């Protein structure tokens, strides 16, 4: 006698709209911060050998 | 050069090893290839991406 059946929800998608995105660990729905530092760009080489 | 030296009179020579200077086979290390530093860029105008 007219029983509500309600709608099962989505759960937005990952790797969505606004996703940053690195492929082993999961992403991010949102914003996010990086950095660019002088401490690294050590021990990587062939991009400062005299800088 | 001299082999071996004494006096000024007695002494031996022998000539310099040959060293042959040119360039690479196919002409490599005249440019840069796998560079972040020095990377060369194929981009086309307007779109400018590389």
């Amino acid at each position: 006698m007219e029983v509500y059946v309600p709608p099962p929800r989505v759960m937005a998608p990952t790797e969505g709209r606004n996703s940053i995105s690195y492929n082993p660990i999961a992403p991010l729905q949102d914003t996010t911060h990086i950095y660019i530092i002088d401490n690294k760009t050590s021990d990587i080489e062939n991009l400062n050998i005299h800088k | 050069h001299f082999a071996d030296f004494v006096d000024d009179r007695r002494a031996t020579a022998a000539g310099n090893r040959p060293n042959y200077i040119g360039f690479r086979d196919n002409f490599i290390g005249m440019m840069y290839y796998n560079s972040g530093s020095n990377t060369g860029s194929f981009s086309s105008q307007t779109q400018q991406l590389n």
